[PDB]
C-alpha cells in the first residue's frame, strides 16, 4: 500500500539533500521508489570540511534523507 | 552472480566475523540465518575494536544491530 | 512392533506454586496433606508462614 | 525515468567500484563492488575495505555483506 | 488513515511549521502533506540548532524525520470535536 | 506472541524502565498489542531528577526497555494459550 | 509445569463403597 | 519444525533446558538470567536476573578522577522487551 | 500393606508396621500413578494420545493382591499398532496383528523376600493372570503391567506395547526409582530403622585458587 | 576443656549475633578445631564449617601495639569489635582490601619494626584513634603494598633456600596467602 | 483507555525531554498526537518552586506530534469550559 512520494515536481531539479549524520549533498534528481531512495546525477558531495566533491550518479537510501530543497525553481 | 541469502547459504558453517553497528565484532562458525538475518554463531570470540575480550561460546546476534558480515 | 524410534526426555519434578523446586520431604508432606484432605494446626501454620516471610526478608536484601 | 534499483541493476551490470556510507557513522565508509542484492537492500560486495576518513585507514575486508538499513549512500 | 493525518490533510495550503529530528524548525506554508507525514512546504524559514535564520521558497521534508508540526489554530475548532 | 502475556497482567504493580532511564512504578491498567502501557498510581522517577507522583500515565510501547514484575506472580498459569 | 496430585478419601466418606471420580 | 533450527534456536534451546543466558542490551546493561519465554521480537520474560552494568562516581573529587566500578542489581521476574537486546548468549 | 508374614515374627512385625505407618504403601502407589500420568501428559503430542485418565482405582487396590484393576487409561484419537506382551527389557518385540484405541496401564507394588525377588517373572505371571481373570475388570484387553519390588528396589513391566511406549516407560521408570519423594521417604525410614548411615567427604579446605569465593554475597567468617 | 571452650564461646557469639548477620560459612585456620565446632554448632545446621589450607598470620595483630596492648590489659574477657579496613571499602574493592590487609599482616609477621616503618612511608602520616592503619591514598597504598610484598618475598627467599625471581604470580599469591608451593 | 483521556490538559513527554502540555484531542494508531493549547518545557516544571514555577517555556499553540518521538502522558488539570 506504499504510495510513492510525490516527487515529479522535483524530477530533473537541482536539489540539496540533507542526510542523517549532519550531512549534506547536492545533485540532480533522476527518480525514486515508494521508499524515497533517490537516484542523483551530477552529485556534488559538499561536506562540512568546506571543499566540494563531485561524484555523479549516486543512490541515497530514503531512510537517511531528512529534507530536500529544490535549489532550482519548480 | 550471488544474492545475499544465497551468500549466507554459502557460509553456514565456515568461520566468519560479523560486525555490529556499535563497533563490536564476532568471530566464529555461524549456524543459521532467518528471514530477518538474525544470526546464530557458535564458537564465538568477541573482538571489541580489533582486540578480543573473550571466548564466549554460542551467541544469538539480533538483526537490528549487525553492520556487516565478513567471510574470513 | 515397528516402534517409532526416538529418545523420550522424561523429567519428573516437584514444584511449589511459586516455581521453586520442592524438597523431597516437603513434597511428601504435601502429598500426605492432599491425600488425607486435612491440614496442620494454628501454631504450626503461624510458624511456617513466619519462616516463609523470614526467608523472604533475608533474601530481599 | 530511472529508479534506485535501476541504478544498482545497471551497476551490477557494470561491476565497477562504489563506496557505501553509513547511517550516522560519517567517518566510516566501506568500498566494494556489488555481486548481489535484493529487495531488503542488503548488499554483498567484492573485496571490501573500510576507509576511516579522518585518519584515512584502509582495513581490508574481503567478500562482505552489509545490512540494508545502515547505508546512507553509494557513490561510484 | 486516522484523525491526525486527516488534520494535516486539512492543513494543506496553510501556514505550518515543522520541527525536525535534528532540531531544525521550518516555518512556511505547505503545498503537499501525505499519509506518511512527508511535507512539501513553501515561503519557508529554516532555523538550525545554531539559532540562525535562513529562507527559501520551497522545501520537502521526510515524514519520519519530523519531530512535530506546529499547526495553526484555524483547525482547532472545526470539525474534529466529535473525536 | 508475548505481549498477550502482558495484557493478561491487568492490575499488577510493576515498575518499568524505559529507554530514557525513567523508572515508572505503578499499577498497570491496560496493554495494547504494541505494548502501549497505561498505568495508574504512578510514581515516576525520570532519571537525573527527583521522583514525581502522578495519578495516571500512558507509555508508548516502543519506548519500554524492560518491565519488572513482583515476586508473587503466577506466570506458569499466565503464559499458556 | 506440575499439578497437585488429585487424591481421594478412604475413611468417613458417607458415600458408596465404590469410588467417585 | 523450523522453530528449532533457526537463529532463535539459541533461545528455544535455552528455554527448554531452563539454562541461563547472558544478554548484552542496548544501554550496555548485562542481563544474566534464565529465559522463562521469548517470541519473535525476543521479548524475553526472564526469572532471577543479575543486571550488571558499569559506573563511575562522576567527578566526586571535582577534578574528574575516578575508576569505573562494577555495579549490579537483582531483579526477580522481568519482561525484557526485545528491541533493546543486542546479543543473547548461552553459557559455557 | 501387601506384606505377607510366614509365621509370627513379632519383632519384625512391629518394625515393619513402624516403617509403613501412615498408609505409606497407598501413598507410594498413588504417587507413582500420578508421576506416570504426568509424564504421559508431557509426551501426549509425540505419542499421538488423546488424553490420560486416572481410572478410579479402589482405595485398597494397592494391596488387593488377589485381584487388580486398571490404573491409567490412554485415549488415543486413533487406533495404535500394539505388540504382543513382552518384558520391558525385551528390546526385540514383534507386532501383534491388532489395533486399539484405549490402552490401560496397571501398577503393582510387591514386597519381595529372598525367595521370590524376581520382578520379571512376578510381573509376567501377574499380567497373564489378571488379564484372563474374571474378577479383574480392565477397560480393554490390551494394556501393560509394571511391577515394582520395594524390598529390593527393582522394576519391570511385561504387557503389550505401542510405538514409543517402551522407551518412554523405560526412562520414566529410571527417573522414578531415582527421584520419587515417596520412595525417598521409604529409603530414609529403612536406613533409620537399620541404624545404618553413610559418611561424607570432609570439606574442600579453602585454597589459593578457591579463596575468590570469600567476597561473594554469602557472609563468611575466618576463625 | 580448651577446645570445646573456644568452640562454645564462638557459638555463643554467633547466637548473640542476629540471624541476618550470622554467617553460613566458617573457615578455621587450625585444623584441630572444626570437629568440636561440628559438635557444638549443631543447632545451626545452615552453616558450613571447613578448614583453611592457608594460614593467616593473625598474631601480627598481637604484635601490633594497639590490639596486643588491649588484649594484655583487658582484665575482663570481652568481645571487642574492630574494622581491619580503615575506610578502604569506599575506595577499593573488598578483595583488594583483603589482599592489602594480608600483605601488611604477613610483612609485619616476618619483620614487625621494618614493616612498621614501611607502613609509614613518612613520619608525618598518622592514623586516627578510630583507625588502625595510616591513612593513605591510592598511590601511597600501592607503593607501600609493593614494598611490603618485596620485603615478604625477600624474607621467604632468605629462609627457603631459593631466589626471588623464580616464582610466578600464582606462587607469589599462594605464598602471601600462606601456602607452601 | 485513551478515550477516557480526550480533551484533557495532558502532559506529553518526548524522547528528548521537550515536554508538552495541551489539549489531548486526537490520537492515532501510531499515537500521533494532536494537541491544542499546548506549551513546551525543558528545564523546570512546576511543583510550586522557590523562585518561579514556569520558565524555560515557549508558546506553540496547536501541534501534530509524531508518535515516533513520544514517550508518556499525564493529565495535569481538568479541561476548561471552552
Amino acid at each position: 500500500k506504499a504510495h510513492p512520494p510525490e516527487l515529479k515536481k522535483f524530477m530533473d531539479k537541482k536539489l540539496s539533500l540533507k542526510l542523517n549524520g549532519g550531512r549534506h549533498v547536492q545533485g540532480i534528481l533522476r527518480g525514486f521508489d515508494p521508499f524515497m531512495n533517490l537516484v542523483i546525477d551530477e552529485c556534488v558531495e559538499m561536506a562540512t570540511s568546506g571543499q566540494q566533491n563531485n561524484i555523479g550518479m549516486v543512490v541515497i537510501r530514503g531512510n537517511s534523507i531528512i529534507m530536500l530543497e529544490a535549489l532550482e525553481r519548480v | 552472480p550471488l544474492n545475499p541469502k544465497p551468500f549466507l547459504n554459502g557460509l553456514t558453517g565456515k568461520p566468519v566475523m560479523v560486525k555490529l553497528k556499535w563497533g563490536m565484532e564476532y568471530k566464529g562458525y555461524l549456524v543459521s540465518v532467518d528471514g530477518y538475518m538474525n544470526m546464530q554463531l557458535a564458537n564465538t570470540e568477541e573482538y571489541i575494536d580489533g582486540a578480543l575480550s573473550g571466548h564466549l561460546g554460542e551467541v544469538l546476534i539480533r538483526c537490528n544491530n549487525v553492520l556487516y558480515i565478513r567471510g574470513v | 512392533k515397528e516402534k517409532d524410534g526416538y529418545k523420550p526426555d522424561v523429567k519428573i519434578e516437584y514444584v511449589d506454586e511459586t516455581g521453586r523446586k520442592l524438597t523431597p520431604k516437603e513434597a511428601f508432606r504435601q502429598l500426605s496433606h492432599r491425600f488425607h484432605g486435612k491440614g496442620s494446626g494454628k501454631m504450626k501454620t503461624e510458624r511456617r508462614m513466619k519462616k516463609l516471610d523470614e526467608e523472604a526478608l533475608l533474601k530481599k536484601m | 525515468m530511472v529508479q534506485p534499483i535501476n541504478l544498482i541493476f545497471r551497476y551490477l551490470q557494470n561491476r565497477s567500484r562504489i563506496q557505501v556510507w553509513l547511517y550516522e557513522q560519517v567517518n566510516m565508509r566501506i568500498e566494494g563492488c556489488i555481486i548481489g542484492f535484493d529487495e531488503y537492500m542488503n548488499l554483498v560486495l567484492d573485496d571490501a575495505e573500510e576507509i576511516h576518513s579522518k585518519t584515512k585507514s584502509r582495513k581490508q575486508l574481503g567478500r562482505i555483506m552489509l545490512k540494508g538499513d545502515n547505508i546512507t549512500l553509494l557513490q561510484s | 488513515i486516522g484523525v491526525p493525518i486527516k488534520v494535516l490533510h486539512e492543513a494543506e495550503g496553510h501556514i505550518v511549521t515543522c520541527e525536525t529530528n535534528t532540531g531544525e524548525v521550518y516555518r512556511g506554508k505547505l503545498i503537499e502533506a501525505e499519509d506518511n507525514m512527508n511535507c512539501q512546504m513553501s515561503n519557508i524559514t529554516v532555523t538550525y540548532r545554531d539559532g540562525r535564520v535562513a529562507q527559501l521558497e520551497q522545501v520537502y521534508i521526510r515524514g519520519s524525520k519530523i519531530r512535530f508540526l506546529i499547526l495553526p489554530d484555524m483547525l482547532k475548532n472545526a470539525p474534529m470535536l466529535k473525536s | 506472541k508475548l505481549v498477550r502475556f502482558l495484557m493478561k497482567l491487568s492490575h499488577e504493580t510493576v515498575t518499568i524502565e524505559l529507554k530514557n532511564g525513567t523508572q515508572v512504578h505503578g499499577t498497570i491498567t491496560g496493554v495494547d498489542v504494541s505494548m502501549n502501557t497505561h498505568l495508574k498510581a504512578v510514581k515516576m522517577t525520570l532519571k537525573n531528577r527527583e521522583p514525581v507522583q502522578l495519578e495516571t500515565l500512558s507509555i508508548r510501547g516502543n519506548n519500554i526497555r524492560y518491565f519488572i514484575l513482583p515476586d508473587s506472580l503466577p506466570l506458569d498459569t499466565l503464559l499458556v494459550d | 509445569v506440575s499439578q497437585k496430585r488429585k487424591y481421594r478419601q478412604y475413611m468417613n466418606r458417607k458415600g458408596g463403597f465404590n469410588r467417585p471420580l | 519444525e523450523e522453530f528449532n533450527t533457526g537463529p532463535l534456536s539459541v533461545l528455544t534451546q535455552s528455554v527448554k533446558n531452563n539454562t541461563q543466558v547472558l544478554i548484552n542490551c542496548r544501554n550496555n546493561k548485562k542481563l544474566l538470567g534464565r529465559v522463562k519465554a521469548f517470541d519473535r521480537h525476543c521479548n524475553m520474560v526472564l526469572e532471577n536476573v543479575k543486571e550488571m552494568w558499569t559506573e563511575v562516581p562522576k567527578s566526586g573529587k571535582g577534578k574528574k578522577k575516578s575508576k569505573p566500578v562494577n555495579k549490579d542489581r537483582y531483579i526477580s521476574k522481568m519482561f525484557l522487551r526485545g528491541d533493546s537486546v543486542i546479543v543473547v548468549l548461552r553459557n559455557p | 500393606t501387601g506384606i505377607f508374614m510366614h509365621g509370627k515374627i513379632p519383632t519384625l512385625k512391629i518394625s515393619l508396621i513402624q516403617i509403613f505407618r501412615a498408609h505409606l504403601w497407598q501413598k507410594i502407589h498413588e504417587s507413582i500413578v500420578m508421576d506416570l500420568c504426568q509424564v504421559f501428559d508431557q509426551e501426549l503430542d509425540a505419542l499421538e494420545i488423546e488424553t490420560v485418565q486416572k481410572e478410579t482405582i479402589h482405595p485398597r487396590k494397592s494391596y488387593k493382591m488377589n485381584s487388580s484393576c486398571a490404573d491409567i487409561l490412554l485415549f488415543a484419537s486413533y487406533k495404535w499398532n500394539v505388540s504382543r506382551p513382552s518384558l520391558l527389557a525385551d528390546s526385540k518385540d514383534v507386532m501383534d496383528s491388532t489395533t486399539t484405541q484405549k490402552y490401560w496401564i496397571d501398577i503393582q507394588l510387591r514386597w519381595g523376600d529372598y525367595d521370590s525377588h524376581d520382578i520379571e517373572r512376578y510381573a509376567r505371571a501377574k499380567f497373564l493372570d489378571y488379564t484372563t481373570d474374571n474378577m479383574s475388570i480392565y477397560p480393554s484387553p490390551t494394556g501393560v503391567l509394571i511391577a515394582i519390588d520395594l524390598a529390593y528396589n527393582l522394576h519391570s513391566a511385561y504387557g503389550n506395547w505401542f510405538p514409543g511406549s517402551k522407551p518412554l516407560i523405560q526412562q520414566a521408570m529410571a527417573k522414578i526409582m531415582k527421584a520419587n519423594p515417596a520412595l525417598y521417604v521409604l529409603r530414609e525410614r529403612i536406613r533409620k530403622g537399620l541404624q545404618l548411615y553413610s559418611s561424607e567427604p570432609t570439606e574442600p579446605y579453602l585454597s589459593s585458587q578457591n579463596y575468590g569465593e570469600l567476597f561473594s554475597n554469602q557472609i563468611i567468617w575466618f576463625v | 576443656l580448651a577446645k570445646w571452650k573456644t568452640a562454645e564461646e564462638v557459638a555463643a557469639l554467633i547466637r548473640s549475633l542476629p540471624v541476618e548477620e550470622q554467617p553460613k560459612q566458617i573457615i578455621v585456620t587450625r585444623k584441630g578445631m572444626l570437629d568440636p565446632l561440628e559438635v557444638h554448632l549443631l543447632d545451626f545446621p545452615n552453616i558450613v564449617i571447613k578448614g583453611s589450607e592457608l594460614q593467616l598470620p593473625f598474631q601480627a595483630c598481637l604484635k601490633v601495639e594497639k590490639f596486643g596492648d588491649l588484649i594484655l590489659k583487658a582484665t575482663e574477657p570481652q568481645m571487642v569489635l574492630f574494622n581491619l579496613y580503615d575506610d578502604w571499602l569506599k575506595t577499593i574493592s573488598s578483595y583488594t582490601a583483603f589482599s592489602r590487609l594480608i600483605l601488611i599482616l604477613r610483612a609485619l609477621h616476618v619483620n614487625n619494626d621494618r614493616a612498621k616503618v614501611i607502613l609509614k612511608p613518612d613520619k608525618t602520616t598518622i592514623t586516627e584513634p578510630h583507625h588502625i592503619w595510616p591513612t593513605l591514598t591510592d598511590e601511597e597504598w600501592i607503593k607501600v603494598e609493593v614494598q611490603l610484598k618485596d620485603l615478604i618475598l625477600a624474607d621467604y627467599g632468605k629462609k627457603n633456600n631459593v631466589n626471588v625471581a623464580s616464582l610466578t604470580q600464582s606462587e607469589i599469591r599462594d605464598i602471601i596467602l600462606g601456602m607452601e608451593i | 483507555k485513551m478515550l477516557q483521556h480526550i480533551d484533557y490538559r495532558m502532559r506529553c513527554i518526548l524522547q528528548d525531554g521537550r515536554i508538552f502540555i495541551g489539549t489531548f484531542k486526537a490520537f492515532d494508531k501510531h499515537m500521533n498526537l494532536i494537541l491544542c493549547d499546548c506549551d513546551e518545557f525543558r528545564k523546570i516544571k512546576p511543583k510550586n518552586s522557590k523562585q518561579a514555577e514556569r520558565e524555560e517555556k515557549r508558546v506553540l499553540g496547536l501541534v501534530l506530534l509524531r508518535g515516533e518521538n513520544l514517550v508518556s502522558m499525564t493529565v495535569e488539570g481538568p479541561p476548561p469550559k471552552d
